[PDB]
């Protein structure tokens, strides 16, 4: 044997592996690696865009802390 | 806009793999290799003939119970306002007015199927 | 001398009543079934590793004909044509004469391995031992015509699987 | 970057589908006191490649008396809606972020049906069509139901969103709070994925092949990636619902790995399931679902809406 | 030359995934079929080899010929042998299917099913064994294994 | 078709699914056995009965032998007749697996096929020992029987037959209580005792409406 | 226990010959058990038993890689055993 079955289960579960893990790179990735801001309220999203606007860059994932208040 | 993406990109994937499907092989049609199969035998009627439903009851029944799941699927919003009171009230003269239908569906025989 | 098979009456007690509607309501005798299975997977399988593992056989066992010889060398079979009488296929043909030193012998024997039906009539029938079903069976061939066996195919096949035919005889002709 | 994601997401998923094939060939060989395949390839890993080499390199036929646009649009649907149906899961970040996405699983899973009722209405063969009319009567059968069901469930979650239930059991399964929902909706996704013992639309030994009888090699195999495709989704699904797994967001893969361990621990109890029972008859399917499923789901949803509001319970979200 | 080892590699390849994956028909006459059952039941196991049954013409590779094939019948077996997709294989298993057998004289019986449709293997046995058709199947997948389709199409 | 067990053409007129009519058309493995039989002798026309019922080979050598032996006004030596019994019943085992695993994988339960044919390989080996043939014997002949069983057979009989109670046991926990299987087979197919007598049933056809007759 | 299996695992490798002649005998026969070898062919197949399997499982070969003439290191098939060693290994007798 019954262990013979076991290569085949590690394969499905690594190929199923690859999905969520790639999402989550691939989210760091394009977000300056601090996870992707999630809009599910218009709120959220003048937040991002807000965000977006003050960066100085149109990235809304650039944070801008306190060294911009002279 | 990327779920409009999302769609494309697998339509045009299962599209290629019926191109590859229908364009790699050697085809070698012909009339006996095409005809219907009805297990060795050529079929005696047609299959567009009127096929008869015994469940056509039920099925108009599915009509009305699945527009009920449309009255019933904004429930987890309609908690969160303050007459809670009347909301449940609401809530729950649906659903027994549901039951009831069915109950009512069931006791007169419409549940059974057409012999 | 007789039992019933369906003829048992359900018990109407309370306790009894909870218990069906457990089985009912928890599904108990489908989660037995799958225990069942459940079971059967960490057993070990029947399964034999074909070719290199077989299927046991036995002396009786019969398999592809074959024509035989006596220790000097001379062939067995004398040409009565009694195989060729009791097949019940008629897959025998026989044609026999004088050979050069006046000896009975076949100028032609063929079984047709496509008419026969493998049921040992003949070696039983032969009154000499030259006609045997020995023991092989994987002869399948890519033609029809390749099935229709003459003389010179048995002989090649008592002289090729000999060894094997002799010893299988001498572990049942006491049972024949 | 997007389009590397939705790759990233479909190639795996076709591999898994590939492989779940000779898992499922292997789990019932064992489960049959046999082995199953183990000569192509070291313990028969590269048995889905010849399965899918032979599959693609066979000639397609298309049939005398059936309709060509149908006949060939049908598989294409099957097999993309099975793809799309994966953009909104969490794992533990989906692809596609929804309000609804329980909606957008609802629909798409509805908009399947029409891949097998149009296959074996275009056929037009007896079999295909009595395939396809066993697809009805089995929609009929299993979608109220399911759809209240997840009302139910959902009314602890406060929304339609599907990472909100990674929220939800941040403590403790769901699958404790609402087994009784959970066991009908593990019915109900066998008979929704036309699995056995509800596999009527195949039909095997009663239909020969039920609606894709007339199908053969790409488009034949198509159906069958859609299938298992649908059957691991669904199983994911259910293992986001009823078994939700922590989530640390500086370690997604822990999460990653805990949800597919659930996700093969259902789709093996699946195979379990195929190995153990006899086939329903269609009637009788529609007859568990609507005499014992329907009322008992009509009463835990109102038992699922007054808990709330009777503990003082209510979800977060608007 | 490059072409000739492509197509070379190319052929053996597709010759590799065909033999692998034989799908042969569900389809028994008559004792023989009782033996090809015995060759998918646990002690041979067809299914290891990646030999499935499947009940369509249009999904099977291989039609095994198990039993007697009569006048009546005929007809049937011609026509889903012409809905198998190509390529196809026909093995002809027992003496039935052979040339006739214990039938061959019989006002109702054809003399060998190779009369109706073209035969790669002859399994010998009334009834050839679970053992002697597996060997059958086997030497089937050897022969496939000789196939040159794209050498012979480069050539051409 | 998967369904029909063999070569069997059956019309069927239908309503929706419902079954209005069943014309079943038989003669596709009609060989002309009867005929072919007057051009043998007794001894050459034994090895038709093997395939005549090809999952109950001995029964039919039986019948055909007590036909023959009756014709003949002899008698068969009593351990023969002992022998007779014994692989009579192998073969009614043989052929009561072979039914009930056919039925329970048409109705869709696939698996206790494959666990009974294991058993079934073990019997077509106890065959084997004895005649050199797994299946087709021809064993019992209208004298008695062709060989003397060998010299180890009896006792492997008894090592199968004291296991395989335990393999009935597993089929009937697979079968006998499934809410499913019962569904499927409970009330369908009612047949009455006195319509079963004049139709021509016997067997378990006749014993499973009631009537107490076992030849 | 579980270590032990593992054990059996490493001396099963190990007995056939190093890590390749596992990797030859698995991708040849598609089994590695190990077995005490009852002799040899005058073709180079190899005859092995272990009565400690059941019954069909206690016998096998290890087929020629080189036949009359042809390349058997893929292409093997039962018609390849002699008739003295077919006798043996079909069961027929116990004595090799
Ligand atoms: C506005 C104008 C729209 C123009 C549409 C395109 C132009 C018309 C021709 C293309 C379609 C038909 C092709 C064809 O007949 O080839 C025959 C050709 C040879 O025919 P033959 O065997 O000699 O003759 C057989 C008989 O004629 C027997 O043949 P038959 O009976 O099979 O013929 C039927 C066919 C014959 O064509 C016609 O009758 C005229 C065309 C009418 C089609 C429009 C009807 C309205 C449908 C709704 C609108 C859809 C959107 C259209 C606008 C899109 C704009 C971007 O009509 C159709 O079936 C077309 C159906 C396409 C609908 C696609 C819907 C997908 C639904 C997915 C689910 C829903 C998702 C959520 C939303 O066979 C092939 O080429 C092989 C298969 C070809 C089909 C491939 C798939 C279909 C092509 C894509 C269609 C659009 C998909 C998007
Ligand atoms: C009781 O008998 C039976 C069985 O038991 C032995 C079965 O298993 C069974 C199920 C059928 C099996 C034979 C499985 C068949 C395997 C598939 C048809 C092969 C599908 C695999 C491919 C099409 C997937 C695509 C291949 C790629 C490698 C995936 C990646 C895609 C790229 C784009 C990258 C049936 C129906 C059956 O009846
Ligand atoms: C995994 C999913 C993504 C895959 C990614 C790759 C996508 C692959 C594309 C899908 C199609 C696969 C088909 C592969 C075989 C080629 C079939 C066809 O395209 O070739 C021939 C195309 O040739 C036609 O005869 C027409 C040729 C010329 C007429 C119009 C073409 C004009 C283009 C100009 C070419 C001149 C040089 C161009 C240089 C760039 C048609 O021959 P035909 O027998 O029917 O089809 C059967 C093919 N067989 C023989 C292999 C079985
Ligand atoms: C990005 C990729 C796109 C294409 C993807 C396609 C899939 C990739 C290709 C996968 C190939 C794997 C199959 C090859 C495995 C061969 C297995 C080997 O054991 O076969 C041997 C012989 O090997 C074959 O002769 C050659 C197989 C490989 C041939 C070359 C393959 C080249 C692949 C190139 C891919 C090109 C793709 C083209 C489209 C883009 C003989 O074994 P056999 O005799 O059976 O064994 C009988 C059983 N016994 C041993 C127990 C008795
Ligand atoms: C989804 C998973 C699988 C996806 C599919 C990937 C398949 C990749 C492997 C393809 C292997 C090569 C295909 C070879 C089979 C094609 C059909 C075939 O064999 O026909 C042979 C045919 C014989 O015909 P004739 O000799 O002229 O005369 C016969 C008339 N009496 O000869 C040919 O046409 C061969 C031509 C070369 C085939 C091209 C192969 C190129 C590789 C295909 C990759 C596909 C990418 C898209
Ligand atoms: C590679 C060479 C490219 C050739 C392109 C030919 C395209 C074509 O239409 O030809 C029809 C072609 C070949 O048929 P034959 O002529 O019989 O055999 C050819 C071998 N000599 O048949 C096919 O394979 C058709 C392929 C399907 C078309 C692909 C596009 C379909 C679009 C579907 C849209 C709907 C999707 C539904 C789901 C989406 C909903 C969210
Ligand atoms: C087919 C029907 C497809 C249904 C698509 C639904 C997708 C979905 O629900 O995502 C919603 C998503 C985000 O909304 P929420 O997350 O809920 O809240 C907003 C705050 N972020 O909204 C969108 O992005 C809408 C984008 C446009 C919708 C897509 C329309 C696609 C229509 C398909 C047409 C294709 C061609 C026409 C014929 C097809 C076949 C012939
Ligand atoms: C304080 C207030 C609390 C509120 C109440 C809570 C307690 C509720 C107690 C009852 C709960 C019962 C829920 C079960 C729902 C179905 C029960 C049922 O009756 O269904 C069966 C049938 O249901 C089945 O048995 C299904 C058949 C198919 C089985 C397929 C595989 C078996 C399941 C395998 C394991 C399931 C694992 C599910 C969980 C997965 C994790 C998500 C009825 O059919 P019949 O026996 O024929 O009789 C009715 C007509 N005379
Ligand atoms: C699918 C598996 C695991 C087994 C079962 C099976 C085969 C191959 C072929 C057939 C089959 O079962 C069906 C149904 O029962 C009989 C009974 C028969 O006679 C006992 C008979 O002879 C033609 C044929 C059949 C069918 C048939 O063709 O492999
Ligand atoms: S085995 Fe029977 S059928 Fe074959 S040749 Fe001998 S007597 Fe004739
Ligand atoms: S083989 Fe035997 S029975 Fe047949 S002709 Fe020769 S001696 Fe007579
Ligand atoms: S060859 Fe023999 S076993 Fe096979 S079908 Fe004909 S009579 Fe029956």
């Amino acid at each position: 044997m019954w262990f013979e079955i076991l290569p085949g289960i590690a394969v499905m579960a690594a190929c199923l592996f690859i999905p969520g893990m790639a999402t989550a790179h691939i989210h760091k990735f394009t977000n300056g690696g601090k996870e992707k801001r999630v809009a599910h309220f218009s709120y959220q999203w003048n937040l991002m865009e807000r965000d977006r606007r003050i960066s100085g860059v149109n990235r809304y994932h650039v944070t801008k802390g306190l060294e911009n208040i002279d | 806009m990327n779920i409009m993406l999302t769609l494309l990109t697998n339509v045009t994937l299962a599209s290629l793999l019926v191109l590859i499907a229908f364009w790699l092989p050697q085809l070698n049609a012909y009339s006996e290799k095409t005809s219907p199969y009805e297990c060795g035998f050529d079929p005696m009627g047609s299959a567009r003939l009127p096929f008869s439903m015994k469940f056509f009851l039920v099925a108009i029944t599915f009509l009305l119970f699945d527009l009920e799941i449309a009255l019933l699927l904004p429930l987890p919003w309609a908690s969160q306002t303050n007459n809670l009171k009347t909301m449940l009230t609401m809530a729950l003269f649906l659903l027994i007015l549901l039951a009831a239908s069915l109950a009512y569906e069931w006791t007169q025989k419409g549940l059974e199927w057409a012999e | 001398t007789y039992k019933f098979v369906n003829m048992r009456e359900p018990s109407m007690d309370m306790k009894s009543v909870t218990d069906r509607a457990a089985q009912t309501l928890l599904w108990t005798e489908l989660v037995r079934g799958l225990g069942m299975t459940l079971s059967y997977l960490f057993r070990e399988p029947a399964t034999i590793n074909y070719p290199f593992e077989k299927g046991p056989l036995s002396p009786r066992f019969r398999g592809e004909h074959a024509l035989r010889r006596y220790p000097s060398g001379e062939e067995r079979c004398i040409a009565c044509k009694l195989c060729e009488a009791v097949c019940p296929a008629q897959a025998i043909t026989i044609e026999a004469e004088p050979r050069a030193d006046g000896s009975r012998r076949t100028t032609r024997y063929d079984i047709d391995m496509t008419k026969c039906i493998y049921c040992g009539f003949c070696q039983e029938a032969c009154p000499v031992d030259a006609i045997v079903e020995g023991p092989n069976f994987e002869f399948s061939t890519e033609t029809h015509e390749e099935l229709l066996y003459n003389k010179e195919k048995l002989l090649n096949n008592g002289d090729k699987w000999e060894a094997e035919i002799a010893a299988n005889i001498q572990a049942d002709y006491l049972y024949r | 970057m997007f389009m590397i994601n939705i790759l990233s997401l479909i190639i795996p998923i076709l591999l898994a589908v590939a492989f779940l094939t000779l898992v499922e060939r292997k789990v019932l060989g064992y489960m049959q006191l046999r082995k199953g395949p183990n000569v192509v390839g070291p313990y028969g890993l590269l048995q889905p490649i010849a399965d899918a080499l032979k599959l693609f390199t066979k000639e397609p036929l298309r049939p005398a008396t059936s309709s060509i646009s149908m006949f060939i649009i049908a598989p294409i649907l099957a097999l993309s809606l099975a793809l799309t149906m994966w953009v909104p899961l969490p794992m533990p970040y989906p692809l596609i972020n929804m309000n609804l996405g329980v909606l957008f699983m609802l629909a798409m899973s509805s908009l399947a049906v029409y891949s097998i009722l149009w296959s074996g209405w275009a056929s037009n063969s007896k079999y295909a069509l009595i395939g396809a009319l066993r697809a009805v009567a089995q929609t009929i059968s299993y979608e109220v139901t399911l759809a209240i069901i997840l009302l139910s469930v959902l009314l602890m979650n406060g929304s339609y969103t599907l990472s909100t239930l990674i929220t939800t059991q941040e403590h403790i399964w769901m699958i404790f709070t609402s087994w009784p929902l959970a066991m009908m909706w593990f019915i109900s996704t066998l008979a929704e994925t036309n699995r056995a013992p509800f596999d009527l639309t195949e039909g095997e030994s009663e239909l020969v092949s039920g609606f894709n009888v007339e199908y053969a090699a790409g488009p034949f195999a198509m159906f069958f990636m859609a299938e298992y495709a649908n059957i691991i989704m669904m199983n994911a699904f259910t293992a986001i619902l009823f078994l939700g797994a922590s989530h640390d967001p500086h370690t997604p893969e822990l999460y990653t790995i805990n949800f597919v361990l659930k996700t093969l621990a259902l789709t093996i109890t699946f195979l379990w399931i195929r190995a153990s029972y006899p086939r329903f008859r269609y009637d009788q399917l529609m007859h568990l679902l609507w005499k014992s499923f329907l009322p008992l789901t009509l009463a835990l949803c109102m038992w699922h809406i007054s808990l709330p509001i009777m503990t003082a319970s209510i979800p977060p979200q608007s | 030359s490059r072409g000739e080892y492509v197509v070379a590699k190319l052929d053996d390849l597709v010759n590799w995934a065909r033999r692998s994956s034989l799908w042969p028909m569900t389809f028994g006459l008559a004792c023989c079929a009782v033996e090809m059952m015995h060759m998918a039941a646990p002690r041979y196991d067809m299914d290891r080899f990646g030999v499935v049954f499947r009940a369509s013409p249009r999904q099977s590779d291989v039609m095994i010929v198990a039993g007697t094939l009569t006048n009546k019948m005929a007809p049937a077996l011609r026509k889903v042998y012409d809905q198998m997709p190509e390529p196809r294989y026909v093995v002809s298993m027992g003496s039935c299917a052979n040339g006739g057998g214990y039938y061959h004289y019989s006002y109702s019986v054809v003399r060998g099913c190779d009369r109706i449709v073209p035969v790669d293997i002859y399994v010998p046995g009334c009834p050839p064994t679970a053992e002697a058709l597996l060997y059958g199947i086997l030497q089937l997948q050897r022969k496939i294994k000789r196939e040159k389709r794209l050498r012979i199409w480069y050539r051409r | 078709h998967p369904a029909a067990h063999g070569v069997l053409r059956l019309v069927m007129e239908l309503s929706g699914e419902m079954v209005r009519k069943c014309d079943p058309h038989i003669g596709l493995l009609h060989r002309g056995t009867e005929k072919l039989i007057e051009y043998k002798t007794y001894l050459q026309a034994l090895p038709y009965f093997d395939r005549l019922d090809y999952v109950s080979m001995m029964c039919n050598e039986q019948a055909y032998s007590l036909a023959v032996e009756k014709l003949l006004n002899i008698q068969p030596p009593p351990r023969a007749q002992w022998i007779r019994v014994l692989f009579g019943e192998i073969t009614r085992l043989l052929n009561h697996i072979m039914a009930v695993t056919t039925h329970a994988l048409d109705i869709g339960a696939m698996t206790p096929f494959f666990w009974m044919f294991e058993e079934r390989e073990k019997m077509f080996e106890f065959y084997e020992r004895v005649s050199g043939a797994r299946m087709h014997a021809a064993y019992i002949r209208p004298g008695g029987v062709h060989q003397d069983l060998p010299l180890g057979l009896l006792d492997d009989i008894y090592e199968f037959s004291k296991n395989f109670s335990f393999r009935i046991d597993e089929l009937e926990e697979m079968l006998t209580n499934n809410r499913i299987w019962r569904n499927r087979t409970v009330d369908i197919g009612v047949v009455t005792a006195e319509d079963a007598l004049n139709y021509g049933f016997s067997g378990v056809m006749l014993r499973g409406s009631g009537i107490q007759w076992d030849l | 226990e579980l270590v032990q299996v593992l054990r059996r695992g490493l001396q099963q490798v190990s007995g056939h010959g190093g890590l390749r002649g596992y990797l030859r005998v698995l991708f040849r026969a598609n089994d590695v058990r190990v077995g005490t070898l009852v002799g040899e062919d005058k073709y180079g197949n190899k005859y092995y038993e272990d009565n400690k399997q059941f019954f069909g499982r206690h016998r096998w070969v290890i087929y020629t890689t080189e036949m009359n003439g042809r390349d058997t290191f893929w292409d093997v098939d039962g018609s390849m055993v002699p008739p003295e060693w077919h006798r043996w290994l079909h069961c027929m007798t116990d004595d090799p």
